Order: structure tokens, then sequence, then C-alpha cells
């Protein structure tokens, strides 16, 4: 058993082109709900299901189709997209709505972002930071820094490899991007993650550290003719060694 | 009026 | 239906308790839910009470529902760093079709840092290029970072990390620039 | 003794859409709204001159409610269709009859909701509007399911507090018409049938409202009354005659004898040649 | 499954009087299924002035349905009710009797 699965996670559209973000669940669930959250406005119901061939509104439907043909799929076409339908798009199934058994499912989300131009998508550069000789000598501990720096949208997931072993603890990414021109509305972002580790530790030069951004960006299908590499859905990664 | 909720059986 | 929940924002220390309100306008529902989000992640459904059912407890949460007042509150005992996320509310619609979900309350359970050393470092770049970085760290849980104003210099809202390894929290925020006047000591004012 | 009571009708049509689903309101024995899904965008619409007055706001709330109880009731069409082990090829009758009734006093006195499956009691609301109880064995699955949901907790809502609000927001909206006692003219015709019998017939034409006693009496003391049903004469009064088979020449024997709401004595008709 | 067949009346509003406008009704009540099929006739050709009113139904849960047009009754023309049901294995006819 697996859930709800929803695909893709990320998605980068032009206005007019159509999709389908696909949804299903393997729980026999006869309700499913289409969700959108956009920060300030919570998750607002798209379109709902009370079981198969069966299919209504909700609060803000305009822009988007549904189809229940199967009691396991639910998937959400969008028509003509447009820069407003920008948003993160929730599915959700649940065995009742009235019942006592109403814990409702949710998918991991789908990230949608419409642009006019696709000029404007760029890849993150990534630098690691080697820590201070003032850190080391006062506390004994050694906080490296990772900086992406100049990609758009904000379309990103910061990670840190021990050895090549991704670390879960030690680590604090920002809760938000950085716009690197506020001035701007098209402005590139900026992403900060710190790892701090014992004075020890980096002081032995066997241990190896990397950061690394996965980057969404556009997909194979995607139409590019600037002049510049096609800002593709990558990997972009900074590294260091330890040392005494 | 119409109520609101049908019971479902 | 219209279902809001009180505050929007909540930043409390560690180990106090605190409610998460939740009113709707119509009393004629079915099932309340509370959930939990992660950011970047989907829901977590924590509680479900019926209409019938006016208790339901899961460890350090307790929720209630009070159909006639049409709200229901979430009390969180002895809070941790780990309650760090966002939470929404949920009520079965006029309809009784769907959940009608809140904006949520956005919850932060700030650290407690034993012993407070507020310090500014400066690191350099791993592969040369003469390109620096600022770093304040090891400040008290309290202290605000202060946005920078001056264009194309640029400091970020802090985080808290856990070193388990050595029972060690420390909180953490960068700062950065392209310019050539541009010093760490006297950059987090 | 007036009531606002409705009558839902689903039925079940597989491989040719969804289902056919039809509301119509009724105050006392007056139509005054109907829905039809049998069209593109369909809406509740008012059924009685009293009813246009309304705001658009009414008729949307009315067309939501209509529409989401058809959605249900084609789900509960499958579900019973489940329940009974019937085929997905035959047509299911889906009804649904509920209504609240104000007293002498003009307060709540009482409600009632009962459901129907191929034209037969299926699922009935109790007089505490707080539980059903299940006609047949195959209603006991849904008994259960209504229970647990607190289904009859939004029904009594309704029923108590909403259906007995509009109910007296309708009275007043259409008082010159639902408030109106139009008595019966009544009349008796002589039809012989053979040799020796004849049919006495007892007519009362253009009465409101629809509840009307008719009963045959013989001067000493009778045969069986053929007793026809209540029709619309289409002017929203109402029509309906009694008949006696009587030996011919025995006729002024017999006395019909009439009770309506807007007759202050009970009127007793007597056949002259 | 319990089907009833259609009990039909064939009835003016108000005591018709030849040449004075009148209304003939054509009243089916008491049948199940709801589906039917209702055409009033004049001089056994189907009229296209026919309206009805809403599908409602009773205490004992059958539809009743009121057919009806507006018409001049004359002495030489004859009214009906046609009515077809899945209980019927033919159309059943109803001439309209003026003192039924």
């Amino acid at each position: 058993n697996a859930g709800v699965t929803q695909t893709p996670k990320f998605q980068v559209l032009k206005t007019g082109q159509s999709m389908t973000l696909q949804c299903s669940q393997d729980m026999n669930h006869e309700y499913m709900s289409w969700y959108r959250q956009d920060p300030g406005m919570g998750l607002r119901l798209i379109h709902y299901s009370v079981g198969a061939g069966i299919t209504d509104q909700g609060e803000v439907p305009n822009g988007y189709n549904v189809s229940r043909s199967t009691t396991e799929d639910f998937p959400l076409r969008l028509l003509s997209a447009a820069p407003s339908q920008t948003s993160v798009y929730f599915c959700a199934s649940s065995y009742s709505i009235r019942g006592s058994r109403g814990e409702q499912f949710f998918g991991p989300g789908t990230r949608l972002t419409v642009l006019e131009d696709l000029k404007n998508v760029f890849p993150p550069e990534v630098a690691v930071f080697e820590p201070s000789e003032a850190e080391i000598s006062h506390t004994q501990k050694a906080t490296l820094v990772c900086l992406a720096t100049g990609f758009y949208p904000d379309h990103v997931e910061l990670s840190w490899w021990v050895n090549g072993k991704e670390v879960h603890s030690g680590v604090c990414t920002d809760p938000q991007p950085l716009k690197e021109q506020p001035a701007l509305n098209d402005s590139r972002y900026a992403l900060s993650s710190r790892l701090r580790v014992s004075a020890t530790f980096w002081q032995d030069p066997r241990n190896h550290f990397r950061c690394q951004v996965q980057f969404y960006g556009l997909s194979e299908n995607d139409e590019w003719t600037q002049d510049r590499a096609k800002p593709v859905t990558q990997i972009v990664s900074a590294e260091a060694w330890g040392r005494a | 009026r119409l109520p609101a909720k049908a019971p479902l059986a | 239906q219209e279902v809001t929940q009180i505050p929007a924002a909540l930043s409390v220390p560690e180990g106090e308790n605190l409610v998460l309100n939740c009113s709707f306008t119509d009393s004629a529902i079915y099932n309340l839910q509370w959930f939990r989000q992660d950011p970047g992640k989907g829901l977590t459904s924590l509680l479900l009470i019926q209409s019938s059912q006016r208790e339901q407890t899961s460890g350090r949460l307790n929720a209630s529902l009070d159909k006639s007042s049409g709200r229901s509150t979430l009390y969180i005992a002895a809070s941790q760093p780990g309650d760090s996320a966002t939470y929404l509310c949920a009520v079965t619609n006029q309809a009784g079709t769907a959940l009608i979900f809140g904006k949520g309350t956005t919850l932060s359970v700030s650290s407690n840092i034993q012993n407070p050393d507020p310090a500014v470092y400066q690191l350099r770049d791993s592969k040369s290029s003469d390109k620096s970085v600022c770093l304040f760290t090891d400040f008290d849980s309290q202290t605000n970072v202060s946005q920078s104003k001056d264009s194309d210099v640029y400091i970020t809202d802090k985080c808290v990390l856990d070193m388990r390894s050595m029972d060690f929290k420390s909180n953490s925020a960068v700062a950065w620039s392209n310019k050539s006047d541009f010093a760490c000591a006297n950059a987090f004012n | 003794s007036h009531s606002l009571k409705y009558f839902h009708t689903s039925v079940s049509r597989p491989g040719r859409g969804e289902p056919r689903f039809i509301s119509v309101g009724y105050v006392d024995d007056t139509q005054f709204v109907r829905f039809d899904n049998d069209a593109a965008s369909p809406r509740m619409v008012p059924r009685a001159p009293w009813m246009e007055q309304e705001g658009s706001e009414y008729w949307d709330r009315e067309t939501r409610s209509a529409r989401d109880t058809a959605q249900i009731f084609r789900v509960n069409l499958r579900t019973l269709r489940g329940y009974y082990n019937q085929s997905e090829a035959g047509s299911h009758t889906l009804q649904w009859m509920h209504g609240c009734e104000l007293g002498p006093d003009g307060r709540f006195l009482r409600g009632y909701e009962q459901f129907a499956y191929d034209g037969k009691d299926y699922l009935t609301l109790n007089e505490d509007l707080r539980s059903w109880t299940a006609v047949d064995t195959a209603a006991q699955i849904s008994e259960q399911k209504c229970n647990d949901a607190s289904e009859a907790e939004h029904q009594r809502a309704y029923l108590e507090d909403t259906c007995v609000e509009w109910l007296h927001k309708y009275l007043e909206k259409g008082k010159e018409t639902l408030l109106h006692l139009e008595p019966p003219k009544t009349h008796v015709t002589h039809h012989p049938i053979s040799d020796h019998e004849a049919t006495l017939r007892c007519w009362a034409l253009g009465f409101y409202p629809a509840e009307i006693t008719l009963t045959w009496q013989q001067d000493g003391e009778t045969q069986d009354t053929e007793l026809v049903e209540t029709r619309p004469a289409g002017d929203g009064t109402f029509q309906k005659w009694a008949a006696v088979v009587v030996p011919s020449g025995e006729e002024q024997r017999y006395t019909c004898h009439v009770q309506h709401e807007g007759l202050p004595e009970p009127v007793t008709l007597r056949w002259k040649p | 499954m319990i089907q009833r067949t259609p009990k039909i009346q064939v009835y003016s509003r108000h005591p018709a009087e030849n040449g004075k406008s009148n209304f003939l009704n054509c009243y089916v009540s008491g049948f199940h299924p709801s589906d039917i099929e209702v055409d009033l006739l004049k001089n056994g050709e189907r009229i296209e002035k026919v309206e009805h009113s809403d599908l409602s139904f009773s205490k004992d849960w059958s539809f009743y349905l009121l057919y009806y047009t507006e018409f001049t009754p004359t002495e030489k023309d004859e009214y009906a009710c046609r009515v077809n049901h899945v209980t019927l294995s033919q159309p059943k006819i109803v001439k309209w009797d003026r003192d039924m």
C-alpha cells in the first residue's frame, strides 16, 4: 500500500499549455478531492468526487477539469495554463466524509508555476564555504555553509552528503528562499543551508562534505532556442574535504 | 425550503 | 461554510502549553479534523472528532468540539521543538460531500539555548574565488535577525540545527554581497 | 394544521447517463417549487404565483441543495442495488418524503421522513426524530449507517427549526391563496345502469384544501359506496365524487353527507327529480 | 419489484357547455414505476398544446400526474386520454364522459 500518490512533484508551464496532474489511491476510497494552496489563502477545494463517474466543482473550479473513470484514479486537467494558476495542488481521499472512518489522506503535493516567458528560468549556482578559524578556536565546532544563487522559479531541494550519505542531523536550510532583486517581480532566488559538525570531524581529512541542489526546471518536451544551455531539471553540487 | 443534507443509505 | 483559525501565526518557548483555535459558521457538521503540514510536504491527519463526540486525545494533543459554540480547541501540552509546523482545521461542508479548510496556524516552538554565545564569523569559499560569507551563530532564541536594507546585500532569517551527537542546539543566520566594502563585524545591526 | 412537505424521486437509467431526479415542494395541498435534473444547467423554479418575488440568492441555494440531493440519491441507488443483489441493467426508483406540521397554536407539532425503494417502505424516521425504523432487513445496514453519521441530527434541525420558520414565511407570502377556505359546490346526479338499478353520484367541486369526507346514508338504514380518488381541477382547487348503486324508483331515500373545513356545518344533499 | 397499474380519470375543470372555453384534464394516479406516456386526443388524433403537472406521489408511494390542455367542447367532437405503461400490454384509451 502507498496511500495517495501524485505526479509530477514539480512542473513548469508556459501560458496556454495544457497538462494532466496525475493522482491515484489504492485504498478503495469512494471520496476524492483536489485542493490548491497559495500563501494566506489556505486549502481551496477545486473539484471533488463521491464515487466512480460522479464529479462536481468546489470553491474555485474555473480553469480545471476532472474525470473519475475509475475508483482508483482522479486526474486534474489544466485546459489553458495561466499565471494565476501558479500554486501547490494537493489530491486527497477518504473512506467516508460523514462516517466515523473519515480519516482524509493527502498526496505529497504538486508545485506548479505558469510563466509568460520560459526565458526567465535559470538553474542554481552552488558554492560551499569552509568554517572560520575563530569558530574551531572559540567553540571546537565547525559550521559549513551551502549557498545556492540565481535560480528561478522557487523549485529546489537542498541536502548535505557526508562521505556520500545524506545527513538529516546538524543541518537547517532557511524556511524561505531570498529575492536577489526584491525590486523585480521576475527576480531569481538565493538559498543558504548550515551543516555544523565537531572541529575533530572537520579536521579529519578523510571526511568528504558535499551540499547538492535538485533543481526542477524544463522537461525534454519544452521548446528552447535561447543562446544558453537549456535550464533542464538537474542536480548542481559544490563540495569540500576535511583538513587539519 | 429544502434541507442542505440528504441522508446517505 | 467558513472556517477561521485564531491566531494565524504563534511563537512560544519550548516546554510551554499553547491553544490552536478553529471556529466555523455552520454548526451542522458531521466530522471536524485537525491536520499537520511540514514545509513542502502534504497533510497528515492528527485527530478526527465526530459530531456526537466531544473529546479526542492523542498523547500531548487534546482536541475538543463544541457544536453549539461552533469552535474546536487543540491543546498542545508541554510543547517541544518537533511541534514547529503548520496546523490546519477542516469541517464537512453544507452538502456533506468534502472537507472545507481554514488558512491554518503556523506554529514555531523556539528551542531553549542553554548558554547563548552570540558570535559573527567569516567563511571563505572552498573553490578559492575570493568569495566570503558572514555567519551569525550561537545567539539567544528571543533575538530576531534584522533584515538588511542595503541593495544587493543579503541577510537570511534564523534557523536552529540539532547536534544530537553532542546534545547541542544552536541558532544560525547568514549574510553576503559582491561588494568590496563589506565587513562581517557590524553586518547584523 | 398546516404543513411544508417535499417529494423527491430518483430513477436509475443505466448506460443512459446519471439517474432522473425530480423534487416538488407543497404547502398544504399547493405545489410552490419544482426541480428536474433532465435539462442543461437545471434549476429550482417557482410553481406558485406568490414565489416569483423571492431573490436569486434563494433559487441559487435551492438549486445547489436539489443538485447535491440528486448526486447523493445517485450513490444511494448504487448502494441499494448492491443490497438487494439486483442487476446494473434494471431501472430502480428511490423516493424521499419529508415535511413538518404546525399545531393549532401555529408552533411546531411534528416532523416525518420516509424512504421507499421500488415503491415499498424502506427506512422511516421515528417520531423522536433521532433514530430510524428499517421496515426491511436490507434497510438494517442503512439504519446502522445513518446512526453512525448522526444523520437524524441534521434532519431534526431542519424539521424542527428551518422547516417551521420557512413554512411561516410561505404562509405569509401566499396568504391570499393558502389561507382561503373554498367550500365544495355540491350536487347529486342520477345515472340508470340497468332496468332494476341506478347510480347516485354525489359531487364536490372547486374545494380547497383537498381533505373532504363524502358518505351516503339511507332513510331507515345501504350498499357499499364507490369512492373515486380526489383529483385536481387544475386551478388550485380539487374535485371528488362518491357513487352508490340503488334500486330505481327508491333514489329519494338516499342522503349524501359532505364534511369540509370550509363548511361551518356538514351539508346534507338529496336527489330531487 | 412491485408494479401498480395507472387509474385514469378524464374530466373538465368546470361543468362543460358546448361552444364555451374550458380545460380538459387527464389525471393518471396509483401507478409505479414513474415512466409513463400520456396523450390527450381530439377525435382520436393527438393534441400538441398539452402541458402536465410535475411528478409527485401519495402516502403509498404511487405516482400521480395531471395532463391538461385548454379546449372548447362541442356536440360532435370526442375527447379521450391515451396512457401507456409497463403494466399495460396495450396503450389504454379512456373517452371523456361529461358525467364522470
